[PDB]
RNA sequence: UAGAUGUGCAUAGUUAAACCGAUCAUUAAAAUAAUGAAUAGUGUCUAAAGUUAGACCCGAAGCCUGGUGA
RNA sequence: UAUGAACUCUUAGAGAAAUUACUUAAUAAACGAAGUGAAUUGAAAUAUCUUAUUAACUUCAGGAAAAGAAAUCAAACGAGAUUCUAUGAUUAGUGUGAACGAAAAUAGAGCAGCCUAUUAAAAUAAGUAAAAUGGCUUUAAAGCUGUUUGAAUAUUGUGGG
């Protein structure tokens, strides 16, 4: 019984969540014996990860993220106030990452 | 008058370049992809982590 | 001091001078107008 | 300005104005006009100058003219090096005359041509054609020579090949007055 | 000598295709006045602009850059 | 319910200033040698005031900008 | 809650507006943005300065407009578009002076994000960034700009600050 309450809770997320996770859907929610590389959402197909830039192919220049660093740090914050920022991919705006870069390396 | 103005104003579209032509013809097809819908499936594994985040 | 200034003053001159379309149709004369307008004159032009 | 005679076009090299008149030995059906599309930006309100010719994003500065020793301040002017040259398009295959500056003659030997400075999409570029630019644009894309390089433009893209031209509307015109 | 000299202009880039005497051979690339390729040669199709696209089609480099010269014969 | 939140002033002085600190500054090293500087604030009302705004009141000739009239 | 009628001029063209002659001809001001841009005045005179990105004029535009989702600020912690009000602040700072004068941040009014923009737009930007020089702005930076010149390709450290 306690799986009509989960998808209640996903329901509960803001829509700004709700809609960025319906396009960039990780491999740990995607289903058990699923292929991240088939079945990619026409999103992530554009891009793999929304937050870092990509050359395009034929145009030999760099496309600016979907999501600016400003943004970035809106969905870090927005995420981890309802525990799901370990869905998000690598950002740099990480709360984790950026506290391994300075342990790791420091000042 | 409506017509003739409207039809005016979109005169330019003649005027257009391949690539201009281009990008405009592939939000026609983008947009009719709609966006990802989110299985009860996946929310279903969503809740565990945001169930694993606020109470454990 | 003050002249006769008025004196064989024709109406001609007037219409033609301080008439209605010698401000109508001049950029300045619409300023005339449209002030003369906001203040609420009855007696646009001559 | 007085433009040469297109070798095989009977469409003029547009006036200033945005008319292309057309000599009366063309037959015309009456009440027909060739009505090049609106300039997107819309015309430059100051400095109408640069509205009939190449001139960039260069206007008309105002500054001051400051003293040597108590720097007294007095407005000038700064007006852009603006020529009159005769510039060459491949596609026409005549010299052009237009009022350009230097920096947009450079920037005319910096993408190979007239006709590759007017064909650009780049916003930046179509601000500084302006309203005569503008109309330059619209000519050489009813040349032949443009409107197969962007035919084949198309094939790489992907895209369908693509109604009736404006040149062979002048065409059926004389011999519509034949008949 | 000084730490700052006037600005100057070196010249456009450009391929010869007519093998041009006194200047150079056929698909000869160097830098030419600005006002000869401009008025002399591009009209009579005698030369090309040499932009960054044109290199890359023709798989050659900017290294390519040769001198003029004057003392060319056909 | 609980937690946090919202200018400011004072509580420590000293010097050009920091370090320093019931001590500090000058003495080109420092050292009671001398000299100078140390102890209730804060809010409100009433009233008189300083400053900036027309600033207790009335009064120029003139300067500039836009318009009007042969 | 529906409904008949509702003349002439501004307002077809002309002209001495309310006429002519025709016809199912028709849109003020204030506010907005850019461009141009003073002087009285103060400094107990007066040139830089102040007055003042003021008044005014010109263009264009809508019921609002403009602006706007960081090549932004911070300082080793972090904040997270724009707009309006207050504090910060007779502050930092500039200027011989007279005077001029921020931002971070905080509080409140509103709160909305996006490119598949809820109206149809990009194949991620080159004569551009930037430099010298002449000016504007200003604290010398950043930003705006005439003239002459003129780059690079992403955190596997490329570009701006
Ligand atoms: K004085
Ligand atoms: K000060
Ligand atoms: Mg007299
Ligand atoms: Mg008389
Ligand atoms: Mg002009
Ligand atoms: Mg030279
Ligand atoms: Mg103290
Ligand atoms: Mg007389
Ligand atoms: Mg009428
Ligand atoms: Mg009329
Ligand atoms: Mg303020
Ligand atoms: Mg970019
Ligand atoms: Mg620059
Ligand atoms: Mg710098
Ligand atoms: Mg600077
Ligand atoms: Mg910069």
């Amino acid at each position: 019984a306690t799986v009509k309450q989960h998808v209640q809770l996903a329901l509960s997320l803001p829509p700004r969540l709700r809609t960025f996770l319906a396009r960039y859907p990780p491999a740990s929610i995607l289903p058990a014996g699923a292929d991240p590389e088939t079945h990619k959402t026409p999103y992530q197909e554009e891009s793999p990860n929304p937050f870092m830039p990509t050359k395009h192919p034929i145009t030999g220049k760099w496309h600016n993220p979907k999501y600016s660093l400003r943004r970035q740090a809106e969905l870090v914050k927005l995420a981890q106030e309802h525990g799901v920022e370990e869905l998000l991919p690598f950002t740099r705006k990480l709360n984790e990452e950026k506290l391994r870069k300075r342990v790791e390396l420091g000042l | 008058e409506e017509q003739e103005k409207e039809a005016k104003k979109s005169a330019a579209k003649a005027m257009l370049t391949p690539v201009q032509e281009y990008n405009r013809k592939q939000r026609e097809l983008r947009r009719a992809r709609g966006q990802p819908a989110l299985t009860e499936e996946m929310l279903a594994k969503i809740g565990e982590v945001v169930a694993r985040n606020k109470l454990g | 001091g003050p002249r006769p200034t008025m004196s064989g003053a024709t109406r001609l001159v007037q219409k033609r001078r301080h008439g209605f379309l010698s401000r109508v149709k001049t950029k300045n004369g619409q300023k005339t107008l449209k002030r003369r307008l906001a203040k609420g004159r009855l007696r646009l032009s001559a | 300005y007085h433009q040469p005679r297109v070798p095989s076009s009977a469409i003029p090299i547009p006036n200033v104005s945005g008319r292309v008149p057309l000599p009366d030995s063309t037959p015309v059906p009456e009440d027909f006009k060739i009505e090049i599309p609106s300039y997107p930006y819309g015309p430059r309100r100051v400095y109408h100058q640069s509205n009939t010719g190449l001139y960039g994003s260069a206007l008309i500065r105002f500054g001051n003219n400051v003293s040597k020793r108590n720097e007294i301040k007095t407005r000038r002017k700064w007006r852009p090096n603006v020529q009159q040259k005769r510039l060459w398009s491949k596609s026409l295959g005549v010299f052009v005359r237009t009022r350009v500056t230097t920096r947009v003659l450079r920037t005319i030997d910096k993408v190979g041509g007239l006709d590759e400075y007017l064909l650009g999409h780049k916003a930046a570029r179509v601000k500084e054609l302006g309203p005569w630019g503008w109309m330059l644009r619209w000519r050489i894309m009813q040349t032949p020579e443009i409107r197969e390089r962007f035919a084949k433009e198309r094939e790489a893209l992907g895209l369908p090949p693509r109604e009736k031209s404006l040149e062979e509307q002048l065409r059926e015109f004389q011999v519509a007055g034949i008949q | 000598a000084s730490h700052r000299m006037r600005l100057q202009d070196q010249g456009v880039v450009v391929r010869l295709l007519e093998d041009i005497p006194k200047f150079g051979r056929k698909h000869a690339i160097f830098r030419i006045e600005r006002g000869r390729m401009r008025n002399e040669w591009f009209p009579k199709n005698k030369a090309e602009y040499m932009t960054p696209a044109r290199f890359q089609e023709l798989g050659l480099t900017r290294d390519a850059i040769g001198e003029v010269d004057r003392s060319f014969v056909i």
